[PDB]
């Protein structure tokens, strides 16, 4: 008669490290690294995410030809810019402060389009045509940004502009709009008729005074001139005042913003389906309840802690020992 | 092994016994078998399982992170930006693994010490009613049938015994 | 004859955590989180903190009428802004670099206020009364600035003005002015009388052209019109020129800066107390030796690492067990 | 117990002995009562209070921590900066509560094997003359008064001194 | 220690054994010397070897790291990247030496366990055949030669036996 | 006959730290804290640093008079500042995104100077001489920057001068210019000739025009006029113009570069010495394997990671007890 004390063994394989002994087989375990995306962009909270395509922030809000898709959207879980997202600012320029907005846009979770200044009825003497480029050309033709309005003056008169807008959508306002800067002084007169023009902008917390720098300089998309775009948030209840003798690019339509955090922009090739996840990454979603993962830095949603693990296998059963 | 039991006085680990993490052997007269210890292979579940979710809420989640863009004049804003993401990119990297690491460790020698544990519990039980012969095993003395081993592994033997 | 071997035992009820058990009751423990401070703002090294009240740094450093209060401050350990610091910029505009004005205070211990340029006896040649509004009212009646000087016109002439001032208090002297920018061209020549004005800034370090930005804005406490503030420390032995067509808000009274580290801004609605500490949060002081505490972030003097738990006690005696 | 001997072949600890944290019982001919073991007590005491130290000395304290004010273009500045703050907040959270709970269960399997140690440390000195009861108890086979008593807890048993063990050994 | 061997129930180390970590003495009728356990000691060696090999692999190297400049009016960044340096090298220094102290008490009681498990390792190979002094010596009851001596230290006695009471 | 199990013990006095107790003696240990560096400035991968000396990189790049000796340089492993680099914008004035200019040059391995705009063929109408200054003496006589051009009027004429230079060098372009900002409206008419001037400067993605700032400021090296430096980085095959009718620093000299990460700007005084290193610091080189260093945070190549502690040794052998 006898008895022993012993203890488990099974046929598992499972190898984790010990900081005296790598490679050590056990009998249980638990993996806390997901290494296992969709390889898919899919909607989170049932709200599908916003494709830019061919085309960037700038491209979206500025009312690039280009981006005419574009112009249905009205809310969105996240924004997916690609490899492509090219199509941003057709008429060379510089974009004031752009990534600035992009990071007010990161906070935004949908906003409701607007015609802040009804290009048929908010300029009655000043040209609304006859404002389109080679540079923004759509179907062949020579056009312009769908959000904006190239103002010009009408038959060798330029009167002195001036249009606000209230707030009264009980939201944040944002308004953009643009400063042109011609090449040569002839190309100013031929434009706005005045040689010293200016442009004024001003709400509560906005004031400043635009003035046209004309200068040479090399042609980029064809284009020896310039176009500066500039933005603002306007708040609930607030005013905005337009003035200008010439060289404004006046705001056509508008965006009242409705805010939400948990939403971002990202950049991915990867396609979007009809899926539902609680966390985005660029290569994909991920269903997890693991504590980290290790593939992508970037997230939105609920996710598990980044890491650059290739394995993190922690023991929970004894060393293996069959000794058959 | 750290209390040289698993892998030391006892060499290797019965791949019979499949409803517990310890236990015992018995060879009677009335036939052989496995049986696992309730009392310690649970207690080690309860442990174990614990261990697991306190590492896991000290690793809190990840909410939504995303990137920031700088423009050409903003570039000593972008390392910074940079340094500091592979900063703690570096630092929660090396934490995740090195906890591991160290709690497999406190884990594997957790199990050892609960082998020693129970070996020692029952030869505190038998003394002079049983020898030890090698591989952690008790050679009767007083002859033990079913009835008396169920006592054994349960904490509560009598010691009624002789010759020897 | 027999001899037992033990261990201690209490009723103490102390109980810790472990990673494999929670919940422990031991013989002896210490505590190390913080979490009970005083619920009054204190003094630091036996100097009391300066109590912006209703007004925030920029009404107190201006001069803005509701902060008369302060017009004594002179030392300070640290310095409280609460929720009701709203009389800063009574004259809508920009402070520029306002933040940053704002981390310079933070390493500053005290100042002594003087009067930089004197107002009855620098400007023999502008109206150095006049210059009130509504906007900065006080007593019922039109006011401005205590530290600023808003100069006009003197009956319909406004000569160019140039005035320089030398640093010899040994310290850097925190010098600040303003540019006005009016509403509309009849305005700027009631004011100026000068249609064309510029205002000019320029020390050693410092060099500065603005220019009046006239233009149409919503009111703002009643004024279309706005005015920016600017700042600069001059150095000692430095010297700093005022040149103007118009449009400036003279520099009054500055201040002689006295450096000291260990100081800073905080915001808290916590009385404050003829007692002492060497910490301080928004909440109140802590007398602890503690190497945690939970209690803020924002910490004044020598404090307790901050930490989000809720429980940090460590064991020093052996698990209890009584057994009656 | 990670050692068995606390909560374990001892179930129970003494509230009666209350010079130290860990020490003997004995029952003699003279009377009972407790008794402390310095040599054991102040050598956890130093370890302890040296574990303490060298804790507090690892997380050196926070002097003046304000924050900064950004404007409505300094969005991506701030949010960086408040990205730094609670960055630096989770990892000092995580390792103040990780350190505590590893520590403690170093601490309390510290004691454990410190019980053990002493009840090794008699069993060696002790051998033939006594004979192991269970609940860290020795039974004496030669008769033990208060003097002798002392010499066990005093590291100086005098064993070949006895074999009138031998003599009640049966 | 933690498992009471060294510095415990053995007192004290021997200089003279000098070909590895644990060892033998052995007074025999042929002579005395020292002999090292050669299964023991390489395991710890492997043991050890790997641990500080592990501590260095998770300690990655620093490649270039300049600082930045900043002017007047950016004080704000400078004391914000300021923040960030310092904030890493408290964190740092902080795992780097806490790592250590760990691991150094790890390590001793490593030692510690090892030395424990080789003598009860002897001690249930020989039973009867000898009985336990103090300092970690069994005095023979069978009378063992040179060539008996390496069968213990071998891992295969073979107990043939008597006693002497 | 008698058998016994003892370790290993020896004469090593190296003392180790445990959290339980402080300085015991071990058998073995390695030191993992790296503490001697070499007090010298060493080659990496076989280059030599660049030495700055009494020069800053403003004054390197710009071409002070007294930085003749970096004339010559076009490779370095890194760039090295002293104590006494002073010598740097001689001519009083701002030198526009300066920190953003080090920034790019952290990164530039080499570079290739030459004459984007020869000073004796590029400016048939414009006086290319008489440039000079007191401030930027040069051999006890007035002199100015090697690498810019003080343009100045031609017997009472300061004809429109346009200036463009294409990129063919493959690289990017680093090119830097100044404008010149004159005390009074007599020697705006005395250097250029056109009271209202002005500078234009304009490639693919740098616009921007500069008007003369005209005013009285303090003395700086006998200086009461002032000079603004910028810089711009021309993209491959892109084309800058630069337009003016007064105070432009014509650019003479610019840099064609070569990127290359791993280089840096170090502030030491430490000699430079004919040695080669893989790993350097401002105190000195280092040649070693050890995980840690306490000898600088500051690192150029692969370097151990820099840590406060003083010492850090680790435990490999057993607790040291000879007992003798
Ligand atoms: C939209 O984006 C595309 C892609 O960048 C633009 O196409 C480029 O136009 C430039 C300017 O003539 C050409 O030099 C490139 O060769 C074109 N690239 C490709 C891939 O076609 C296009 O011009 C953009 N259109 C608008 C209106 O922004
Ligand atoms: C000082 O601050 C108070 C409180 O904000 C200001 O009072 C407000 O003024 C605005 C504009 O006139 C009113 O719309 C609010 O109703 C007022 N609030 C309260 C609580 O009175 C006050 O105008 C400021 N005064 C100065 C001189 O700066
Ligand atoms: C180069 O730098 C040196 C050091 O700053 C300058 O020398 C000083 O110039 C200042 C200002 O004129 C004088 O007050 C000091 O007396 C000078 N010190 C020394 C040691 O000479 C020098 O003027 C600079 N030269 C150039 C061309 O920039």
């Amino acid at each position: 008669d006898t008895i022993c004390i012993g203890y488990h063994a099974n046929n598992s394989t499972d190898t984790v490290d010990t900081v005296l002994e790598k490679n050590v087989t056990v009998t249980h375990s638990v993996n806390l690294l997901e290494d296992s995306h969709n390889g898919k962009l899919c909607k989170l909270k049932g709200i599908a995410p916003l494709q830019l395509g061919k085309c960037n922030i700038a491209g979206w809000l500025l009312g690039n030809p280009e981006c005419d898709l574009l112009l249905t959207a009205s809310s969105w879980s996240y924004i997916v810019e690609t490899s492509n997202s090219e199509n941003g600012t057709c008429y060379p320029g510089d974009f004031i402060d752009y990534e600035e907005l992009r990071e007010q846009l990161s906070s935004v979770s949908s906003f409701e389009k607007f015609e802040i200044f009804p290009k048929t009825s908010s300029w009655p003497n000043h040209e609304t045509t006859k404002g389109v480029t080679a540079a923004c050309s759509y179907a062949g033709a020579s056009s312009f940004y769908r959000n904006l309005l190239w103002l010009t003056k009408k038959g060798s008169s330029y009167p002195k502009l001036s249009k606000s807008y209230v707030n009264n959508k009980g939201k944040e306002v944002l308004v953009l709009w643009g400063v042109h800067h011609p090449p040569t002084g002839t190309d100013q007169q031929s434009l706005y008729q005045n040689a010293d023009a200016y442009v004024s902008v001003g709400s509560s917390k906005y004031n400043r005074r635009f003035t046209p720098e004309i200068a040479a300089r090399p042609k980029v998309r064809g284009q020896a001139g310039r176009m500066n775009y500039y933005w603002t948030l306007l708040e609930p209840g607030d005013t905005i005042t337009f003035e200008a003798t010439g060289n404004l690019i006046a705001p056509w339509y508008a965006f009242a913003l409705n805010r939400g955090s948990g939403s971002g922009i990202i950049t991915s090739d990867a396609p979007v389906h009809d899926c539902n996840t609680k966390c985005q990454t660029p290569h994909g979603a991920i269903n997890s309840s693991l504590p980290f993962q290790n593939i992508h830095p970037v997230t939105i949603g609920e996710c598990p802690k980044y890491v650059r693990s290739t394995k993190l296998r922690m023991a929970t059963g004894l060393r293996n020992i069959p000794a058959r | 092994g750290l209390f040289g039991a698993i892998a030391g006085f006892i060499e290797g680990g019965w791949t019979g016994m499949i409803d517990g993490w310890y236990g015992y052997h018995h060879q009677n007269e009335q036939g052989s078998g496995y049986a696992a210890d309730q009392k310690s292979t649970q207690n080690a579940i309860d442990g174990i399982t614990n261990k697991v979710n306190s590492v896991i809420e000290k690793m809190n989640t990840q909410f939504t992170a995303v990137g920031k863009e700088f423009n050409n004049l903003e570039r000593r804003i972008e390392n910074l930006n940079k340094k500091v993401d592979d900063g703690f990119l570096d630092i929660w990297t090396y934490n995740a693994e090195l906890l591991v690491l160290l709690e497999n460790e406190r884990t594997l020698d957790f199990h050892d010490s609960n082998v020693r544990n129970l070996y020692e519990k029952v030869k505190s039980q038998l003394k002079n009613n049983a020898k030890e012969i090698g591989n952690g095993c008790f050679e009767f003395y007083h002859k033990c049938d079913d009835a008396c081993m169920e006592s054994v592994r349960n904490g509560t033997y009598d010691y009624p015994k002789y010759s020897e």
